[PDB]
RNA sequence: GCAGAGGUUCUAGCUACACCCUCUAUAAAAAACUAAGGACCACACGA
DNA sequence: CTCTGAATCTCTTCCTCGTGTGGTCAGGACG
DNA sequence: CGTCCGAAGAGATTCAGAG
C-alpha cells in the first residue's frame, strides 16, 4: 500500500496542522455526566464525537448528516473510531526544550551549539542567564551570566545589549545561527587541528550540523513551542470502577501541563512579578519535561500509590511499551491453552485435541459450514447452535477438523521448533494431546507444561503451517543435522531392553526363519525377549541406481533385534539394528534413515519404532527398586582408607610439617581419589556383578540392573546423576565456590547425615540460583542475537565468489574434538580439494558436500578443505544459497529466500539455558612430525632448538592427516628431529615454565659489549652453587645512569672480527632486558642453542559468549604487531613505555605506549609479521580484524565459541556463527575517500562501500578503498540504517532522537520492519511478493 | 490425507513457491467453481491442492498458462 | 483458554489480556521470531495483523471465514497507528510515503 | 436490502457485524427472530 | 598549555508466557 | 445546574601528566 517509512523533527507549523483543536481546561470529564469537557483532553468538537455518528446535543443522529459540525457547539459527527487519530495541540504561553533532544547522551541541543550540557539545562531550569546577540560587550552570544554576574553586567552595560534567558532565549541562539555558515567555518579547524579526541569532537558537532542543513529540520524545532495532544481513545478515562474513573497515566500529566500553561499565561496577561514567572516558567518546563520524558531527571513526578506515572516515552520504550508490547509480539485470536498430555497412539503428524477447544476456536468455519449446508440461516441462529453444542454441531466440526493444520506453541519458543503445526484429533478431555517424539523438541515436559494453540485461517496460512511446520517436515533441528525428534526418553529404553542378549535366555539356539518367526515366538512365551538364536533376514540395500537390492543371510543375532527389523524400512542394513541400541545409537539409526530413505519413511519408521519401544517398554517392566541400586563392598573400605588419609595429613599439618594451603590440597586430592576409586567399584558392581550361566559352569554378562540399563542406555541419567545413588555423592562446594573439605559421603539410597543434607542444598540453591539467572541471561542474549540478525536472508543462488575459510578440525592440544567430516558437512567448497595425488578434482569447485562427498573425504585422508563461507559472501543486503550451505532442516541447499539470520540467532540462543557461568610436550600415537615455520640450527647435544616464535608442531599420521596439535613455547628445545618418526607415550620436547631462553642462531665467541659492572648490571653474589650469577637489573629498578646505555651482546671469531646474520649485514646482537640471569660471563664460548639468560615469568559459561558476541575488549588484551619490522624502545618506561616497529622498505609513523608489567615474547633481533602477538593474554577481536582479516577473526571468534560449547555438550553447526559474525562486521569505514561520496571519517555498511566502488570500478574510475571494523551485537543492531528496527531494540529514546534529528527514512526492507509494519515478511513466501514488488518498481 | 510434503518439494524445488503455487490452486477451487482435476477422498482444498501438485501436473507453469488461457478466451468471448 | 473472537483492548489487541475476561494468548515475540525462522509469512502476517488488531481486517476476515473463502484482507495494524500517534505526540513527526 | 418509515410480536428493529417484505413520502395480509463497552501496580503460583 | 589516557559519572537494560487474588488524582463548595 | 480551583557494561565528561 504505501512506501518507505520516514521519520523527521516536527515543526511548530506541522503541529498546528496536525490538530483539530486546542485543548484550553485542565479537566477531562464531568463525574456529573461522563460527558467530555467542553474544552479538555477530552473533547467532542477537539477530537470528534463520544458515539457513532451522534452528537453531544444530539440534533443529528443518523448516518446521513455525517460531515457537517453541529451549531450550539460546533462538533463534528462522525465515526467514533475517528477520535482514535484526531489530535490536539497545547498553545503553551513560554516555550520548552524537549527533553529528548535536551538531556540525550550526545545532547543534541548541546552539541549543536558547542556548549557543555551544564550551562544548558543551568538556563533552562532558570538558574543561570544565556546571552543573546552581545554584540558590543565583554559577553558573547555563547556565554554563561547567573544572578549576581548578570546584575552587575547590567548596572554597567545598560546599552541596548540584551542578554535573554530560559528556554525561550536558546531559542533565540538556534535561530541566530546559521548551520551553513557554522560547518564552512569548522571545516577549517577540522583540517588544520591534528589532536585526534580534539578533531573527533570537531566531526561530531559538523555530522549534527550536515544532518540539519540534510534533512528538511531547522534547529529551532528542538524547542517545542505548542505541545501535541494524543486522541483521547488512546489514553482513555480507564473503566468506571464504579464510577471512579482513576489512573496515574498520561491524563494526569497533559492535566498538569495544562495546569502550568493556564497559570503561566494569566501571569504573563498579569504582568506578574519576573520571580513568580520565571519560577512558574521553570514548572512548566518540569511539567513538559515529565511529560514527555518522566524519570529523566532526578525526579520521577509521582501520581498515586508513589509511583512514577507513564509517560510518553515510558510507552515507547522498555518490555511493556508500544514495540515489544504490541508491534513485534502481540495477542492473538482463534488461540487456547490447556496442559498438554502424551497420548502415544498419534502420529507425529497430528496432535489430540478436546473437543471444547475445537469448537470455540474454530466457531467462524462451523458457522460457515452451517450456513452453507442450511443447518442455520443466520449467523445469531448458528451461534446459539455452537451454544447448545447440538449433536449436529460435533458433526460439522469433524469437517473443519479433517486437514486444518493447527500451531502447538509452547511458551518459551527459544528456537525455531517450538511452534509446530499438527492436524487436530478431536479427542473428549480438556488436555491437548501432544505427540511423544516432538516432546524433546519442544522441550515440553507433561508437568503441568501447557502450551497455546493457534488455528491458521486462511489457505495460505494453512498451506504453509502443512508444508513447513509439520513435525513431519521438521526432522532434523535448524541448529545441526542430527534428528530433533529422536527417540528419548522411555521408547529408548525400551528398544534398549529389547536390543540385548542373556547369555543363557529361554529359547536361545534355535534358528528363525525371519522377525515374523521371532515374533511369533516372542509372543507365544516359549522364548525370550533377547536370546541369541540366528535369524534369517532379507536385508535390502540400494546400493545400485537407485533399485533395492535384496541379500539374504543367517546374521547371528537375539529375537528382541529382530523384532525390531520389521519396523525399520527396506533400505535400511541389519547392522544398525544389531548392537544395544542406546540413545546414540537411535540418533545414527534415524540420521541414516533420513539420509538414505528421505522424509516419508523416515517419518513412518519412527512412528513405528516409538510405537514398539513404548509396547516392550511396557512389557519390560523395566521398574526401579532399593535392590536396583548396589552399594559396593568396598565402598566401606575405602572410605576407611579414606578417613585414615585425612587423619595422617592432619596429623602431619598439627606438627607443622604442612601448612593450610598445601593440607587442604592433600586433603581434596585425596578425597577426589576416593570418590574416583568408589565410583569404579559402584560401576563394576553395577555391571559386572552379574553372574548367570550358559548351561555349563560359569560366566560373567553385561547386567541387566533396572538402574544400569536406564542410565547406559541413554535414556535418562549420566555418570554422576548415577553415582549420587550409590557412590559416593562427592565433594559439595559451598556457596562462593570453594569445595567443602569433607565430602558427602553417604549417597541417597543410605541416609544423609544433617550436614550432608545442608551442604547438599547449599549445592542445589546455588544451582537452582544460576538457572534463575542464566535462563534470563540467555533470553537476553537470544534477543540480541535475533535483533543483530533479522535482515539477513537468502537472496540469491551464487555469487562466483572464490573466497571463503579454510576449514580444519579443531585441536585444542588433546584429540580431535571435531572431525572435518561432521564440520564441513552440507556446506559448499570454494576451490577443488586434492588428495594426496596433485591436480585431483576429488571434489569440484560449486558441489554441495553431502554425506556422500563426506565420506569420501574421510577415506581419502583430507587434512583441510576450503569452503565457501557466509562471510565471504559478497551479496548485499543477503547472502547467496552456495555461500551458506545446507538447510541443516532439510537435505538440500537452503532455499533461496529463507530466513538464516533468525535460524542462526535461535540456534546459538537456545543452548544458553544449557550453558554453565563459572612443562613438556608428548605425543600421544605413532606418527610422523613435522613443524610449520620453523628456523632450527643443530646443538652440540644433538637436540633440536627453535629459533621462531610461533613454532608449533602438528602430529601427521601415515593417512596424512593431523592427529595432534602442540603449541612450542619459545626456546622449548626438541628431542626429535623434523619428519622423524616417533613412537606414542615419550615427550619430544620440554622446556621451563618459568624461564625464556635468549638461546643463540649462531655459536661463537661472545664479548660483553657495554656491560659495567656497578652501573648497568651489578655482579650479584651466590648462596647456592658459590659462584655468583649476572643478573642484569631492571630498568624501572635502576637509575638513570645505568639505563641510558644499551645492553648488547655482539658475537666474534677467534681473531676479534665481528661475526653477520647469515644473509643479513646487522651483526648477530642480542638485548638482554631487565631480570636476566647470566650465568656464563665473558671469555666463554657457546655452542648453538644454548641458553644466554634465564628470563623469569578464562570464563567458558554464558557471560564468555555474551563478551564474544559483544566483541568486548578483554580486561589484558594482548599486543599485536601492527607493522612488520624490526623491533625498537623510545622512552625509559616514564610512566608508559612506548615501543616502535620499523620496516625495512616502508616508513614507521606507529608507536605504541605499553605498560611495564606485560611480558614480551619479542626481542629487538628478531622479524615479527604483521598481527604477529606481542604481549600475552586475550586478544581482542577487532585487532584480529583489522591485521589478520576479516576470515582470522571469524575462525577464532567461531572456533572460541564453539570451545565453550564443547564444554557443555551441545554442538551447534558453525555456519550460524559465522552469519552472526558477518552480521557483526557488517560496517565498514572509509580510509580514503577516493572519488566516491563517502567521507572519510563517515562510517558506512559495507554493502554501501562495496556497491559504490564496485559500481566507480565497472568504469575507468577508481572506487573509494574502506576499513572494514568489526563492533558487537547490542551495537551492531542499534547502528543500522533502519531507525525503526534499532527503536524496537534498545534505547529507543535515543534511536528516535538520532532518526529525527538526520531525518532519515526506513525504508522497510527487513523482516522485523515487515514485522512491525505488519505486512509480508521477506522470509518465506512473501519473499517471492516483496521480489515481485522490488521487480515491478 | 497427507502427512508430508516431500515428493511436493522434490516436485517443486523450492519449498516456499510451492505454498504460493498451491495456495493459488486452492484459491480457485474454493472462490471459483474450479473442479480438482485428482477427485477428492473427502480432502480439503488446501491438502488436495498438494495433491495435484504430488502428480506433477499442477506447478506454477501450468497454471499459470492455464489461467492466460482463461483469460484469453475471456476475452474472446465477445468476439 | 480456546478464544475466537472477543471483546478487545485500548490499542485494539483483540484477545483483551487472557485471563476469566476472555482472551488470546500473547504471541511474544519469540514465537513471531520462530515463525521468521520458518519461511512462514502468511501465517505469521494473518496473525500478527489480521488476527489480532486491524478492525478492517478483522471484521473482513470474520465475514470471509463465515462465507467460506478463507481470503486475508491485510490492511494494517491498529497498534503501528497507536505508535504513530504516540511518536508525533512527542514532537517527533513519523509518516509514510504513498 | 445500504439514504427513511411501516408490518404480524415485545418500548424500539432503517444491514448497526447483525434476521424477512415494500416504496420514494403512503403503513399492513405474514410464521423462524434481537443488543454492537471495559486499563495500570502489587502479591502469590505454574512451566 | 594543550591535549593523552584514565578515573568519574551517568544511561540503559537485566526471559517468556500463563493462572488466581488484592489496590489505585484523591473537586467540593459556590455563583 | 454548571464551573473554577546489585550489576555490568558503554559512552559522555571531566580531567590530568608530560613534554
Ligand atoms: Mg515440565
Amino acid at each position: 500500500e504505501f512506501d518507505a517509512i520516514k521519520i523527521a523533527l516536527a515543526s511548530p507549523d506541522m503541529i498546528r496542522s496536525w490538530s483539530f483543536g486546542e485543548v484550553k481546561k485542565p479537566e477531562t470529564i464531568n463525574y456529573r455526566t461522563f460527558k467530555p469537557e467542553r474544552d479538555g483532553l477530552f473533547c467532542a468538537r477537539i477530537f470528534g464525537p463520544v458515539k457513532d455518528y451522534e452528537c453531544l446535543c444530539g440534533k443529528y443522529k443518523r448516518l446521513k448528516h455525517r460531515g457537517v459540525i453541529c451549531e450550539k457547539c460546533g462538533v463534528e459527527v462522525t465515526q467514533t473510531k475517528v477520535r482514535r487519530e484526531r489530535m490536539g495541540h497545547i498553545e503553551l504561553a513560554s516555550p520548552t526544550a524537549h527533553i529528548w533532544f535536551l538531556k540525550s547522551l550526545p545532547s543534541r541541543i548541546g552539541l549543536l551549539l558547542d556548549m557543555p550540557l551544564r550551562d544548558i539545562e543551568r538556563v533552562l531550569y532558570f538558574e543561570s542567564y544565556v546571552v543573546i546577540e552581545g554584540g558590543m560587550t565583554n559577553l558573547e552570544r555563547q556565554q554563561i551570566l547567573t544572578e549576581e554576574q548578570y546584575l552587575d553586567a547590567l548596572e554597567e552595560f545598560g546599552d541596548e545589549f540584551d542578554a535573554k534567558m530560559g528556554a525561550e532565549a536558546i531559542q533565540a541562539l538556534l535561530k541566530s545561527m546559521d548551520l551553513e555558515q557554522e560547518c564552512e567555518q569548522l571545516r577549517e579547524e577540522l583540517n588544520e587541528t591534528n589532536s585526534e579526541t580534539k578533531r573527533k569532537k570537531l566531526t561530531k558537532r559538523i555530522k549534527l550540523l550536515e544532518a540539519f542543513v540534510q534533512s528538511g529540520n531547522k534547529p529551532e524545532w528542538m524547542i517545542l513551542t505548542v505541545l501535541p495532544v494524543l486522541p483521547p481513545d488512546l489514553r482513555p478515562l480507564v473503566p468506571l470502577d464504579g464510577g471512579r474513573f482513576a489512573t496515574s497515566d498520561l491524563n494526569d500529566l497533559y492535566r498538569r501541563v495544562i495546569n502550568r500553561n493556564n497559570r503561566l499565561k494569566r501571569l504573563l496577561d498579569l504582568a506578574a512579578p519576573d520571580i513568580i514567572v520565571r519560577n512558574e516558567k521553570r514548572m512548566l518546563q518540569e511539567a513538559v519535561d515529565a511529560l514527555l520524558d518522566n524519570g529523566r531527571r532526578g525526579r520521577a513526578i509521582t501520581g498515586s500509590n508513589k509511583r512514577p506515572l507513564k509517560s510518553l516515552a515510558d510507552m515507547i520504550k522498555g518490555k511493556q511499551g508500544r514495540f515489544r508490547q504490541n508491534l513485534l509480539g502481540k495477542r492473538v485470536d482463534y488461540s487456547g491453552r490447556s496442559v498438554i498430555t502424551v497420548g502415544p497412539y498419534l502420529r507425529l503428524h497430528q496432535c489430540g485435541l478436546p473437543k471444547k477447544m475445537a469448537l470455540e476456536l474454530f466457531k467462524p468455519f462451523i458457522y460457515g459450514k452451517l450456513e452453507l449446508r442450511g443447518l442455520a440461516t443466520t449467523i445469531k441462529a448458528a451461534k446459539k447452535m455452537v451454544e447448545r453444542e447440538e449433536a449436529v454441531v460435533w458433526d460439522i466440526l469433524d469437517e473443519v477438523i479433517r486437514e486444518h493444520p493447527v500451531l502447538l506453541n509452547r511458551a518459551p519458543t527459544l528456537h525455531r521448533l517450538g511452534i509446530q503445526a499438527f492436524e487436530p484429533v478431536l479427542i473428549e478431555g480438556k488436555a491437548i494431546q501432544l505427540h511423544p517424539l516432538v516432546c524433546a523438541a519442544y522441550n515440553a515436559d507433561f508437568d503441568g507444561d501447557q502450551m497455546a494453540v493457534h488455528v491458521p485461517l486462511t489457505l495460505e496460512a494453512q498451506l504453509e503451517a502443512r508444508a513447513l511446520m509439520m513435525s513431519t517436515n521438521n526432522i532434523l533441528s535448524p541448529a545441526n543435522g542430527e534428528p530433533i525428534i529422536v527417540p528419548s526418553q522411555d521408547v529408548v529404553l525400551g528398544l534398549y531392553y529389547m536390543t540385548r542378549d542373556c547369555v543363557n535366555a529361554k529359547g536361545e539356539g534355535m534358528v528363525l526363519t525371519g522377525p515374523k518367526e521371532a515374533e511369533r515366538l516372542y509372543r507365544s512365551g516359549l522364548a525370550s525377549l533377547h536370546a541369541r538364536v540366528k535369524v534369517r533376514i532379507t536385508e535390502y540395500e540400494k546400493d545400485a541406481n537407485g533399485e533395492l537390492v535384496a541379500k539374504t543371510s543367517l546374521k547371528d543375532t537375539t529375537v528382541g533385534r529382530a523384532i525390531l527389523w520389521m519396523i525399520v524400512p527396506k533400505g535400511l542394513p541389519y547392522s544398525i539394528v544389531n548392537q544395544a541400541l542406546g540413545k546414540k545409537a537411535i540418533s545414527k539409526m534415524l540420521n541414516t534413515c533420513y539420509r538414505i530413505l528421505g522424509l516419508k519413511p523416515t517419518v513412518i519408521f519412527a512412528d513405528q519404532i516409538m510405537y514398539t519401544g513404548f509396547a516392550y517398554a511396557a512389557r519390560s517392566g523395566a521398574s526401579v527398586g532399593i535392590d536396583d541400586m548396589v552399594i559396593p563392598e568396598k565402598k566401606h573400605e575405602i572410605i576407611s582408607e579414606a578417613e585414615a588419609e585425612v587423619a595422617e595429613i592432619q596429623e602431619q599439618f598439627q606438627s607443622g610439617l604442612v601448612t593450610a594451603g598445601e593440607r587442604y590440597n592433600k586433603v581434596i586430592d585425596i578425597w577426589a581419589a576416593a570418590n574416583d576409586r568408589v565410583s569404579k567399584a559402584m560401576m563394576d558392581n553395577l555391571q559386572t556383578e552379574t553372574v548367570i550361566n550358559r548351561d555349563g559352569q560359569e560366566e560373567k554378562q553385561v547386567s541387566f540392573n533396572s538402574i544400569y540399563m536406564m542410565a547406559d542406555s541413554g535414556a535418562r541419567g549420566s555418570a554422576a546423576q548415577i553415582r549420587q545413588l550409590a557412590g559416593m555423592r562427592g565433594l559439595m562446594a559451598k556457596p562462593d565456590g570453594s569445595i567443602i573439605e569433607t565430602p558427602i559421603t553417604a549417597n541417597f539410597r543410605e541416609g544423609l547425615n544433617v550436614l550432608q543434607y545442608f551442604i547438599s542444598t547449599h549445592g542445589a540453591r546455588k544451582g537452582l540460583a544460576d538457572t534463575a539467572l542464566k535462563t534470563a541471561n540467555s533470553g537476553y542474549l537470544t534477543r540480541r542475537l535475533v535483533d543483530v540478525a533479522q535482515d539477513l536472508v537468502v537472496t540469491e543462488d551464487d555469487c562466483g565468489t572464490h573466497e571463503g575459510i579454510m576449514m580444519t578440525p579443531v585441536i585444542e592440544g588433546g584429540d580431535v574434538k571435531e572431525p572435518l567430516r561432521d564440520r564441513v558437512l552440507g556446506r559448499v567448497t570454494a576451490e577443488d580439494v586434492l588428495k594426496p595425488g596433485t591436480a585431483d578434482i576429488l571434489v569440484p569447485r560449486n558441489t554441495l558436500l553431502h554425506e556422500q562427498w563426506c565420506d569420501l573425504l574421510e577415506e581419502n585422508s583430507v587434512d583441510a578443505v576450503k569452503v565457501r563461507s557466509v562471510v565471504s559472501c559478497d551479496t548485499d543486503f543477503g547472502v547467496c544459497a552456495h555461500c551458506y550451505g545446507r538447510d541443516l532442516a532439510r537435505g538440500h541447499i537452503i532455499n533461496k529466500g529463507e530466513a538464516i539470520g533468525v535460524i542462526a540467532a535461535q540456534s546459538i540462543g537456545e543452548p544458553g539455558t544449557q550453558l554453565t557461568m563459572r612443562s613438556s610436550i608428548q605425543v600421544k600415537n605413532k606418527g610422523s612430525i613435522k613443524l610449520s615455520n620453523v628456523k632450527s640450527v643443530v646443538n652440540s647435544s644433538g637436540k633440536l632448538v627453535i629459533t621462531s616464535r610461533n613454532t608449533e608442531l602438528k602430529l601427521i599420521d601415515e593417512f596424512g592427516r593431523t592427529k595432534e596439535s602442540y603449541k612450542v613455547p619459545y626456546g622449548a628445545v626438541l628431542a626429535k628431529g623434523d619428519g622423524e618418526q616417533v613412537a606414542g607415550g615419550e615427550t619430544v620436547a620440554n622446556w621451563d615454565p618459568h624461564t625464556m631462553p635468549v638461546i643463540t642462531e649462531v655459536s661463537g665467541f661472545v664479548r660483553f659489549t657495554d656491560m659495567i659492572d656497578g652501573q648497568t648490571i651489578t655482579r650479584q653474589t651466590d648462596e647456592l652453587t658459590g659462584l655468583s650469577s649476572l643478573v642484569v637489573l631492571d630498568s624501572a629498578e635502576r637509575t638513570a645512569g645505568g639505563k641510558d646505555l644499551r645492553p648488547a651482546l655482539k658475537i666474534v671469531d677467534a681473531q676479534g672480527n665481528d661475526v653477520l646474520i647469515p644473509g643479513t649485514d646487522m651483526p648477530a646482537q642480542y638485548f638482554l632486558p631487565g631480570k636476566a640471569i647470566v650465568q656464563l660471563e665473558d671469555g666463554v664460548q657457546i655452542s648453538s642453542g644454548d641458553t644466554l639468560a634465564r628470563i623469569p615469568q578464562i570464563t567458558g559459561g554464558l557471560p564468555r559468549v555474551a563478551d564474544l558476541f559483544e566483541a568486548r575488549r578483554p580486561k589484558e588484551p594482548a599486543i599485536l604487531a601492527e607493522i612488520s619490522g624490526i623491533v625498537s624502545f623510545g622512552k625509559e618506561t616514564k610512566g608508559k613505555r612506548r615501543l616502535v616497529i620499523t620496516p625495512v622498505d616502508g616508513s614507521d609513523p606507529y608507536e605504541e605506549m605499553i605498560p611495564k608489567w606485560r611480558q614480551l615474547n619479542v626481542f629487538e633481533g628478531e622479524r615479527v609479521e604483521r598481527g604477529d602477538v606481542i604481549s600475552d593474554g586475550p586478544e581482542a577481536p577487532h585487532d584480529i580484524l583489522r591485521l589478520r582479516g576479516v576470515h582470522a577473526v571469524t575462525r577464532y571468534i567461531v572456533n572460541e565459541v564453539q570451545d565453550v560449547y564443547r564444554l557443555q555438550g551441545v554442538k551447534i553447526n558453525d555456519k550460524h556463527i559465522e552469519v552472526i559474525v558477518r552480521q557483526m562486521l557488517r560496517k565498514a569505514t572509509i580510509v580514503n575517500a577516493g572519488s566516491s561520496d563517502f567521507l572519510e571519517g563517515e562510517q558506512v555498511e559495507y554493502s554501501r562501500v562495496k556497491i559504490a566502488n564496485r559500481e566507480l570500478e565497472a568504469n575507468g574510475k577508481v572506487g573509494a578503498t574502506y576499513s572494514r571494523d568489526l563492533l558487537g551485537i547490542t551495537k551492531a543492531s542499534l547502528a543500522t540504517e533502519s531507525f525503526i528496527s534499532a527503536a524496537s531494540f534498545q534505547e529507543t529514546t535515543r534511536v528516535l532522537t538520532e532518526a529525527a534529528v538526520a531525518g532519515k527514512r526506513d525504508e522497510l526492507r527487513g523482516l522485523k520492519e515487515n514485522v512491525i509494519v505488519g505486512r509480508l515478511i521477506p522470509a518465506g513466501t512473501g519473499y517471492a511478493y516483496h521480489q515481485d514488488r522490488m521487480r515491478r518498481r | 490425507a497427507r502427512v508430508t510434503v516431500q515428493d511436493a518439494v522434490e516436485k517443486i524445488g523450492n519449498r516456499f513457491d510451492l505454498v504460493l503455487v498451491a495456495a493459488r490452486r486452492a484459491r480457485q477451487m474454493q472462490v471459483g467453481g474450479k473442479d480438482p482435476l485428482v477427485p477428492e477422498e473427502n480432502d480439503k482444498t488446501t491438502v488436495i491442492a498438494l495433491r495435484e501438485i504430488e502428480e506433477g501436473l499442477i506447478n506454477n507453469q501450468i497454471l499459470d498458462v492455464r489461467e492466460r488461457q482463461e483469460q484469453q478466451e475471456q476475452e474472446a468471448a465477445e468476439l | 483458554h480456546a478464544r475466537s473472537t472477543g471483546s478487545y483492548s485500548l490499542v485494539t489487541q483483540q484477545p483483551l489480556g487472557g485471563k476469566a475476561q476472555f482472551g488470546g494468548q500473547r504471541f511474544g515475540e519469540m514465537e513471531v521470531w520462530a515463525l521468521e525462522a520458518y519461511g512462514a509469512a502468511y501465517t505469521l502476517q494473518e496473525m500478527l495483523t489480521v488476527k489480532s488488531d486491524d478492525v478492517n481486517g478483522r471484521t473482513k476476515m470474520y465475514k470471509n471465514i463465515v462465507d467460506g473463502n478463507h481470503q486475508m484482507e491485510p490492511g494494517m495494524p491498529e497498534s503501528f497507528n497507536v505508535l504513530l500517534k504516540e511518536i508525533r505526540s512527542l514532537g517527533i513527526n513519523i509518516e509514510l510515503e504513498d
